[PDB]
């Protein structure tokens, strides 16, 4: 049955484009950890700077830097994902296309 | 002496300065409300954020033939006191710290000219711009009649 | 051929799992933009007990509020992308279990 | 005209490798705006460490953040034009080619 | 095929049209940088005024200045190959004609 | 033998592939120039506040920022013999299939 | 075969010759990096000497030590990946070989 099989193939472009879209939304999620470790070494900046009173500004900066460093390692795991996902949508096409010569 | 420092802009094709510290705003020229039987000098006044300023024709006090707002683009607004007032330029260059052994006299041969108006050129790699002295030029200009 | 059509089945069933793993670690970035948003009210208060040493740690904090805002909207638009990619699947195994009947 | 058919192939080409060359560019233009509010966030830093100097520098900050954005949306925008545009060349080109099999 | 050149003649047309959509939002990112080049002058004159206070953020206005023109460099670069990519589409309007014609 | 030339094919993907996952290394290298330049406008900062027991600091600054495009430059010619390599790869399969096919 | 193989096999020494040439760029960016790294920790050892004022620099010139170091891990991550590639490029010249006789 042709149609049914055409249909499957859409919306198999239709998932490769979506998961193509969460790693557009992944590269804002690293491009912000970016940011946030500026933040971070600004707040320690400030923190050198005001000596005794930059005591309070060094643990939020420390503490925020973990927060970025969990954020960049977590966007790590889904670029990871990301490639795992589009090769197991390689398999899919692949099964497809060897379908098509059965 | 100490250095002095210039606010830099066009003019009829050539290149003049003026000081920064007098300069409040640069602005884009937009068109001038206009009153019946003023002096050539003054094109009208304009209203920047509630506030009315003074618009005058830099082109036809220095004799150059440059169109309204065709070959003008910028206002530069200026404070003097309580006397605030937009200079109509063509552009703004840059700004520019000058020693003052760096100025070479103008080479006009009018006397309060060459010396009280023209401070100057500021001579920067070989390329010369024309150094104004803003506030003896308002302060004589407009108020000589 | 029903083989072809059963192992499609299981590769679609590994592109679920697959996006399910990736909507657990949006779950943690979710949490740690939660946190980086109450780590920046805290350094609000720091910023503010600093005073006159405290003004530009107090920027850093309100663009880190941003940051975590931010976080947290990127991953609820994964989350509907996920919502719609998850239904994708339902989609995709219906037109791959009726090429199966057909 | 066969081979004046296959110069239309190869220009087709020719002006997807111009598309991608100009993709390339607007990568530049979003890491400049991207580069830009980074500066703007030092504007605004410059603006709280200056205080009762810092109120002029406040504004800058407020302006260069918006055309950072109103740039970094006209990339995104930009970039979108040509993906449809690449899309269209590689249509133009299938065409002729789906129309070589006649 | 007579309606497959009229085709490709009017694709032709199509991506002429998005060339110049394509120039169009690159000449507003041509004057925003304008804009940006003008505020950076407003910014250096601004820090000029708060004196050993504002030469930090005088070098913060410098490469607002230097991003500025080179946003203009990169809007010529991509100008540059939209006016090759004009070229290119004259080029396949002509050699398609001439593929009508023989 | 055609499975030997279909795994000299699968073997040139692979070699494209792995040239394909230096280029992604070389975009965080790009990313970290970037980020450099956000550290010599730092170490730039605290020098213009500094002044006179800042012209170690300003000089270091300018040698840093040097540093970072001379970086930046190698990086370039790096993705060029990358692209190269990639275009070399793809000769290269379609040579063993035209040996394949005759 | 004949030629052809001759001419793939040319082709993957092409490969590997220009792999070498990304490898001594890649040295030399690891050199670069361990200078930079040094360059750094003198400038903080600069910046120790210079008292109170010194103490955000150093902050700065230890950031730039950790850029220095994730560069040079990142340089390493392309010399293994150099490695892969010139290995997967020793298993085509063996199937190469393998074909050039079948």
């Amino acid at each position: 049955g042709g149609k049914v099989v055409d249909n499957v193939v859409q919306t198999m472009r239709d998932i490769s484009t979506s998961s193509q879209k969460i790693a557009d939304i992944i590269s804002v999620i690293d491009g912000i950890a970016f940011q946030t470790n500026i933040l971070a070494l600004n707040a320690a900046v400030e923190a050198a700077r005001a000596g005794e009173q930059g005591r309070g500004f060094a643990v939020v900066a420390g503490e925020v830097r973990n927060l970025a460093q969990r954020s960049a390692q977590a966007a790590r795991e889904i670029k990871s994902l990301i490639e795992d996902s589009v090769g197991k949508v390689d398999v899919g096409s692949t099964l497809v296309e060897s379908a098509g010569e059965t | 002496p100490s250095g002095q420092e210039f606010l830099v802009f066009t003019l009829g094709d050539e290149e003049y300065g003026i000081d920064i510290l007098k300069v409040q705003e640069i602005r884009g020229y937009d068109q001038v409300t206009r009153i019946a039987n003023t002096p050539a000098f003054i094109k009208g006044v304009t209203n920047l954020r509630g506030v009315i300023v003074p618009i005058v024709d830099l082109r036809i006090k220095f004799s150059q033939v440059d169109v309204d707002y065709n070959d003008n683009t910028v206002v530069i607004v200026l404070n003097l006191g309580q006397r605030v007032v937009g200079i109509v330029v063509d552009g703004v260059s840059d700004v520019l710290s000058l020693t003052a052994e760096q100025i070479r006299p103008a080479p006009e041969f009018a006397v309060t000219l060459s010396t009280e108006y023209l401070t100057g050129l500021g001579a920067l790699g070989d390329r010369m711009l024309i150094l104004v002295n803003i506030e003896k030029l308002l302060n004589s200009e407009e108020m000589a009649l």
